[PDB]
This record gives C-alpha cells, sequence and structure tokens, in this order.
C-alpha cells in the first residue's frame, strides 16, 4: 500500500513529508512525491503500472493561493487514475489552513467539494468518492488525515476494532491507541471517538518514550506513566514498528492489581495479533 | 396573490404587482487558462452550456419524474451590429427556424431551484432566456419568483456562475428596474449624472451631417466602447436606425426602457446614455455587497477632462476617415 502526494510546486509536499515521516502495506513507507505542474498530459505515457501500483492517491491543495485551476488539473488526473484501476481510493488534503477562521474553512470546504463535484460530473466520471480533509503542518490535522488514508488500506480494520474493544471493556481503559513508532499515525482505536487532546497526550508520550530511550542505549519498549488522579498511560510495543499506547483509569482500585491484569490482558492481545499478519 | 398561489395563473391578465424578481448578466470577461478542450467560440458553447443546464433544471412532474431522451435544447442565433439589422435580414425566402405580430426575444419555463429534496417544499421559479446573442452584447437571463426559498436560488445562481467560469463570460447581476430610477427608488444610491465637456454634435472640430444620418450618438458610442462598456438594451430605439415589423415584446413583458442601459465589463457599473448627449453613471451594489472605487471615478475625470476626452473623440473621427 504504497501512497503517491501529487500537488502544485510549493504547495508543502516535501514538507508535510519530512514533518510526517521524518519529524509493504501498513508501515510508513517512502513515500512518493509528485511536483505536477500545469499542462497537457501525455495519453498513456507508460504511467499504467505506476497508478496501478498505488494503493491511494492523495492530492494537497494549498488554501492560501487560488486553486480553481488546482481543481481541474485534480479533474484531469483522476480522469485516467480512475479508468485505469477502479479500487483507487482518492483523497484531497487542504493544506496551509492555519490562519483561518472555522466558518471561512467549512466554506472553503464546501467551495472545494462543489467544484470537484461540478467538475467530475463534467468528465463524466460516476461511482467515484473523493476525500476532504482539511490539514495544516502546525498541528495535528495531516497526523489524523494520514490516519484516516491508512486506515482505509487495511483490510482488517473492523476485527482490529473488535480486538480493542474487548481489550478496554475488560481492562478499564479509557483510551487505547494502535501507534506506529515513527509518523505518530495511530493505525486502530475503539468505538470511542478519538479526542484531539487524548490523542496528542499519546503522540507526546511516544516522542518522551524514543527520546528517552535513545538518551540511554548500547546496553520492547514499556512504559508506566501514572497522574496523580490514578490515571494511568501504558506502552508497550507491538509486532514490527506498532506499539500500544492505552490511557487506563484505576476507577478507585489498587494501582499495582490494574498494572498487573493490564499487563496480562496486553500480553494476551499481542499473543493474538500475533496470528494475523497485520504487521508490516 | 392568493389565486396565482394556487395554480390559477393562468388569467392572462396584466397585474399591476409583480413577484421578486432578479435579473442576470453575462458578459465576456476572460479566457481561463487551459481549457483548450479560439477565444472568440469556446463563449459561443459556453452560452450553449448554461442553456442546457437550465432546460435541463424544468421542473417535471411525477409521472415524467420515474420514467426515463429529452428533446434538444433552444439554439442561440448570433450576429453582428445592432439588433434591428437582423430583424430587417431574416426577410430571406430560406428556412423558417430563424427568430420565429410581436416578435418573442425571449422563451420562459418553470424550473426545479431545489432538487435534493433539500426543502420540505416545493420550489419553482420561471427562467427567461434570450434567442439571441452577440459578442458586443450582453446576455439576460430572467429569474421570476413568489415564494421559493431565497437560498436555492443563490447556490443555483452559484452553479450557473461556476459552469460560466469553467468557460470563459462572468455572470452578473443587474436591478430589474432601470438607472434613471434608483434616485426615485433608493435615495441613498450613489447616482451621478454627467454632461460630457465635447458636445460633438456642436463642436467645430467633430461635426458632420451625414455621420449623424448614419449614427448620431457615433461619439457617445465610442466613448463607452472606449472605457469599458457593453450594451444592455440591445432592443431599443436610440442606436439603430431601420424599421420594424411590429413591435417586439419579451417573454416576461414590454421593454419599458427610458433610455439605452449599459453595463461595465467587470460587472461593477452601470451607465445610461440620454436623449440631449448626458449620462448617468452607478455602481452595482449588488455586486459589491456579494464579492473598487477609482475606477468609476476615472471614467468620470475621462468624461469630464477635456484633453482625455478630445483624445477618444480624435480616435473615432480617425476610425471613421480611415
Ligand atoms: N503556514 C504554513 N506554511 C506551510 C504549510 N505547509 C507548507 N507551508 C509552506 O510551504 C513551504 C514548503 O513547501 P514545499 O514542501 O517545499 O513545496 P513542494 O516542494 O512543492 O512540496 C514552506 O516555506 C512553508 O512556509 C502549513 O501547514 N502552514
Amino acid at each position: 500500500a504504497m501512497v503517491l502526494l501529487m500537488g502544485v510546486r510549493r504547495c508543502g509536499k516535501s514538507s508535510i513529508c519530512k514533518v510526517v515521516f521524518h519529524n509493504s502495506t501498513l508501515i510508513d513507507l517512502a513515500v512518493m512525491e509528485l511536483p505536477g505542474q500545469l499542462n497537457y498530459f501525455e495519453p498513456s505515457y507508460d504511467s499504467e503500472r505506476l497508478f496501478k501500483s498505488v494503493g491511494a492517491l492523495v492530492y494537497v491543495i494549498d488554501s492560501q493561493d487560488e486553486y480553481i485551476n488546482a481543481i481541474t488539473n485534480l479533474a484531469m488526473i483522476i480522469e485516467y487514475a480512475y479508468k485505469v484501476n477502479p479500487s483507487i481510493n482518492i483523497e484531497v488534503l487542504i493544506h496551509k489552513v492555519d490562519g483561518l477562521s472555522e466558518d471561512f474553512k467549512v466554506d472553503a470546504q464546501r467551495d472545494i467539494m462543489q467544484r470537484t463535484g461540478e467538475e467530475l460530473l463534467e468528465l463524466g466520471l460516476d461511482g467515484v468518492q473523493v476525500s476532504f480533509y482539511l490539514t495544516s503542518i502546525f498541528d495535528h490535522s495531516i497526523y489524523e488525515a494520514f490516519s484516516r488514508i491508512v486506515q482505509k488500506l487495511i483490510p482488517e480494520l473492523s476485527f482490529l476494532e473488535n480486538m480493542l474493544d474487548n481489550l478496554i471493556q475488560h481492562s478499564k481503559i479509557e483510551k487505547a491507541f494502535l501507534f506506529d513508532v515513527n509518523s505518530k499515525i495511530y493505525v486502530s482505536t475503539d468505538s470511542n471517538p478519538v479526542d484531539i487532546q487524548m490523542y496528542e497526550v499519546c503522540s507526546e508520550f511516544i516522542d518522551v518514550t524514543i527520546d528517552l530511550f535513545d538518551l540511554y542505549k548500547a546496553p520492547e519498549l514499556q512504559n508506566v506513566s501514572q497522574l496523580a488522579n490514578g490515571v494511568i498511560i501504558y506502552l508497550r510495543q507491538m509486532i514490527r514498528g506498532l506499539a500500544l499506547v492505552a490511557i487506563i483509569r484505576p476507577n478507585g482500585t489498587d494501582m499495582e492489581s490494574c498494572l498487573t491484569v493490564a499487563d496480562y490482558n496486553i500480553d494476551i492481545f499481542k499473543k493474538g495479533l500475533e496470528d494475523i499478519w497485520a504487521n508490516a | 396573490i392568493d389565486q396565482v398561489l394556487a395554480g390559477y395563473g393562468d388569467n392572462l391578465i396584466d397585474r399591476k404587482w409583480h413577484g421578486f424578481r432578479a435579473k442576470y448578466v453575462v458578459l465576456p470577461t476572460d479566457i481561463p487558462p487551459n481549457t483548450y478542450s479560439n477565444p472568440e467560440e469556446i463563449r459561443v458553447e459556453g452560452l450553449r452550456r448554461l442553456i442546457g443546464s437550465i432546460t435541463r433544471s424544468r421542473l417535471r412532474t411525477e409521472k415524467e419524474k420515474k420514467g426515463r431522451r429529452e428533446e434538444i435544447q433552444p439554439e442561440v442565433m448570433f450576429y453582428t451590429g445592432p439588433l434591428y439589422n437582423f430583424i430587417n435580414e431574416q426577410q430571406t425566402s430560406l428556412e423558417s427556424s430563424a427568430i420565429n405580430p410581436i416578435l418573442m426575444l425571449s422563451n420562459s419555463l418553470v424550473i426545479d431551484v431545489d432538487p435534493a429534496g433539500k426543502s420540505s417544499k416545493q420550489e419553482s421559479c420561471t427562467v427567461h432566456y434570450d434567442r439571441v446573442h452577440n459578442p458586443d452584447h450582453c446576455f439576460h437571463i430572467r429569474l421570476e419568483w413568489l415564494t421559493t426559498t431565497p437560498k436555492l436560488i443563490d447556490d443555483l445562481v452559484g452553479n450557473w456562475s461556476r459552469l460560466c467560469e469553467r468557460y470563459g463570460l462572468k455572470m452578473i447581476e443587474i436591478p430589474w428596474e432601470e438607472l434613471c430610477t434608483i434616485p426615485s427608488v433608493n435615495p441613498f444610491h450613489s447616482f451621478v449624472e454627467i454632461k460630457l465637456a465635447i458636445n460633438p454634435w456642436e463642436d467645430p472640430e467633430f461635426k458632420d451631417r451625414e455621420l449623424f444620418a448614419k449614427s448620431k450618438f457615433y461619439y457617445h458610442v465610442y466613448l463607452l466602447k472606449a472605457s469599458g462598456f457593453l450594451l444592455d438594451n440591445r432592443a431599443s430605439k436610440f442606436l439603430q436606425n431601420q424599421d420594424i415589423e411590429f413591435d417586439i415584446m419579451y417573454s416576461w413583458g414590454k421593454p419599458q426602457f427610458k433610455y439605452v442601459q449599459y453595463i461595465h465589463h467587470t460587472g461593477a457599473y452601470v451607465a445610461e446614455l440620454r436623449e440631449n448627449g448626458c449620462l448617468f453613471l452607478a455602481p452595482n451594489n449588488i455586486y459589491i455587497s456579494r464579492v473598487a472605487q477609482k475606477v468609476i471615478l476615472n471614467f468620470k475625470s475621462t468624461c469630464l477632462d477635456y484633453q482625455k476626452l478630445r483624445s477618444i473623440f480624435l480616435d473615432a473621427k480617425e476610425m471613421w476617415i480611415t
């Protein structure tokens, strides 16, 4: 599942790649950037294998600059992308939206959606669904957008959801995330809504873990961080680059008993995750 | 009101009251980059696509809603020069699909403004679209409604504007009433009368009886052309000099226009050419509110400065001689 990043020059593709993937199917592979300038597309210039090898195409639109020509170029790209392979999920990121109001952001997304739909109606493409995400480097939005894009390319999503829901229901876990060690792109969660504050807490917990471990090296990552109110944050490395970070509440119970039952349950969950080849 | 709101609007009597009305003008402005799919025939396809989208949005009954090729769109016919020259041209003893004793310059149909079932009511406006078009004459689309939601019509206008802007053109909105009546309706509106510096009917440097027999307002029309305006009243009687086979009547009513009206190609200002050579100048407040004051003041300066108006009139005389 290799995703292809496409956009106009100076839209921010390299900056997104540097921020996310630098700080197979599921691991954060070396993605392919593609600088696409306005021109006439050559008909079938040995690009069929390239677009057949892309699991999901991602388009980047700069909200600061004018973007009607960008939408026209995007529709031109989709016009052969959907023709070559009818199974590609198509993603559009409205990047550089840090300095915009909420009403302006919603109106801009609605205008972009309407323009893309009208252009696809003019080009005669039907049965295509293009997703849109308001992304920016300076906040959590790009991480969540890549999380949704990656989640669309894991066929075992509902089974991981059931496994995490069962783990949470039997360990008094407030919220459990299945992060990856790089790029902080959470792969699976429960049916509970992904709170932004809790996501940032877990991501900066990942950062603290990795930095502290890297400070003392050259002699399986496990972490218990307990707060004042008894709420604990737990880290256990899963298979390959995956790791599990769970916010667990004590609910007025013994700290060590809760830690022991959580450790046993999470070890059981990792043993179950060993059977399914969700890693890498 | 209750009679026409119940479906009894076929009384065919000229009512003294009017419903909500909106008049939209298509103006050729600029070709977008790429979209090659000539800059003078892509706008023809743009108007054809706009008319096709309008006629495709026809309100239909449930029996025709459940069923599944519709008739082709009516043709828009193009010409050069004043409209009366084209009217005195159909005499040709050939064909019958050419502007065919009152002449309906437009045709009307009921539309289905909310197709998605967004509104709980039934939405139905009425569109009037012309049957003629020139690159030098602006295009008219009219929306008449009585009880529709004034947001679904706004996004319908937005869809039309986007469909235009994929091609060239630029859809603008202008007040339905004349420019000369805005002090008699809206006293706060900006409205300036212009007595231009050089009178071409009596100046020794610019005077000819043959020219005034040919084109009386030739200097004024060239002044409006060189300052970036398009004729709004294409069916008036102040510019052309020919006859007619009885009066021409639009699909919405008789044209009650005192003077010829002009729209700036940007869509921001409206001018009006009087009989005595004076002009009326005002801004389009609907375009400004929906979406810029130095252009109208610069035009006022050019119409009030002797040197610049002299230069434009000299260019007009030079083009007339050569
Ligand atoms: N404020 C802001 N600027 C951004 C963002 N993303 C990219 N940029 C700007 O984009 C520039 C980098 O663009 P770059 O990645 O080199 O474009 P590319 O090479 O075509 O992919 C930087 O100078 C940033 O200022 C963002 O989310 N917020």
